[PDB]
């Protein structure tokens, strides 16, 4: 089947039920939750348990290929040629998704899938820091996977 | 001469420490004051004590500072630092969650999907368990040459559970049906056969 996944994995496999999970992505760094607003702002400084924080997380396809979407605008989280998170409504594009790492520090980390060099990433203060200046060792870019509340 | 007070505000301000298991665990809270104020920890309000977790844990007086080595989900909790002297005391609590990590490929429920028989007309399922920290993706495949199958399921806190439903079986419904799963470490696939009577 190492083939088969490996053909399978390129695009998104429209002919099988697509698991979804759902849960709050801690940043490291910031301490918070990350959240997609209203205004389509992208940040992590969402409290615990915060309705905006609150993510579905839908596989793709194989690999741990998922797209990240905000339940509560339904938006998407996006990353655009520059490296910025964007909130979109449309989320078909390979832009907005992501392959869910579990890194070998045992945190998580999400590499987009267009630019195979840019992680989701956020500093201290909760706010977005460009996929360009990412590298898979910062802490910036670690996560972990909480439990709705 | 002055009260304690918080000489960094910074790292108290990620009040959240989520963090995976085996980790090592320092909850800081630099304290000023005249004199030098004393510090003490609670965990949930009580006092915290070495016995109330496997290897104890250690403070760094001068870092005010609570160290805790190689968490578990046990750990899980609010952590309280008291600072105090003369002049006054003040406190500031932390809050730890600790989740078990695995950087393995999916592992699947042995014995499912199971094999099934029945009669021409008749009803049959087939049900995977797969169990995957990395979220998994899952595709339920008839040799036929692989003919990808459409199924239902269902996300449950330690697992996802998925359920294949063929309706009126034809002798073409006979085969072999596989539960492939994969994440981004590697795959692992179950399979099982239909007998149709």
């Amino acid at each position: 089947f190492t083939q088969h996944v490996r053909e399978q994995s390129l695009v998104t496999d429209q002919l099988s039920r697509r698991l979804i999970r759902t849960y709050q992505l801690y940043s490291r760094t910031s301490g918070k939750h990350v959240q997609v607003l209203a205004n389509k702002r992208i940040n992590a400084m969402a409290e615990d348990g915060d309705p905006f924080a609150k993510l579905i997380v839908e596989t793709d396809t194989f690999g741990s290929r998922v797209r990240v979407r905000g339940a509560e605008t339904g938006l998407y989280i996006c990353m655009n040629k520059k490296g910025k998170l964007i909130a979109k409504s449309n989320g078909k594009g390979k832009d907005c998704v992501f392959t869910e790492i579990v890194l070998e520090n045992n945190y998580t980390a999400l590499q987009n899938a267009k630019y195979e060099g840019w992680y989701m990433a956020f500093t201290r203060k909760g706010r977005p820091r460009k996929g360009s200046k990412t590298r898979q060792h910062q802490r910036e870019v670690h996560f972990m996977k909480r439990l709705p509340r | 001469k002055r009260a304690p007070y918080w000489t960094n505000t910074e790292k108290m301000e990620k009040r959240l420490h989520a963090v995976p298991a085996a980790n090592t665990v320092k909850f800081r809270c630099p304290a000023g004051g005249n004199p030098m104020p004393t510090m003490r920890w609670l965990k949930n309000g009580k006092e915290f004590k070495q016995e109330h977790r496997i290897g104890g844990y250690k403070v760094r007086n001068q870092h005010w500072s609570l160290i805790m080595e190689s968490v578990v989900p046990s750990d899980k909790g609010n952590y309280t630092c008291v600072v105090e002297n003369e002049y006054g005391s003040i406190n500031h609590t932390y809050h730890l969650d600790v989740v078990e990590r695995s950087r393995h490929r999916p592992i699947l429920q042995a014995g499912l999907p199971a094999n099934a028989s029945t009669v021409v007309g008749g009803d049959v399922e087939f049900v995977c368990k797969v169990y995957s920290d990395a979220q998994p993706h899952i595709q339920w495949i008839k040799h036929v040459y692989l003919k990808v199958l459409k199924a239902a399921g269902v996300n449950t806190t330690d697992k996802e559970i998925e359920v294949l439903y063929i309706r009126n079986v034809t002798f073409e419904d006979a085969g072999e049906y596989t539960c492939l799963a994969g994440n981004s470490i590697g795959i692992s696939f179950h399979s099982a056969w239909l007998t149709v009577l």
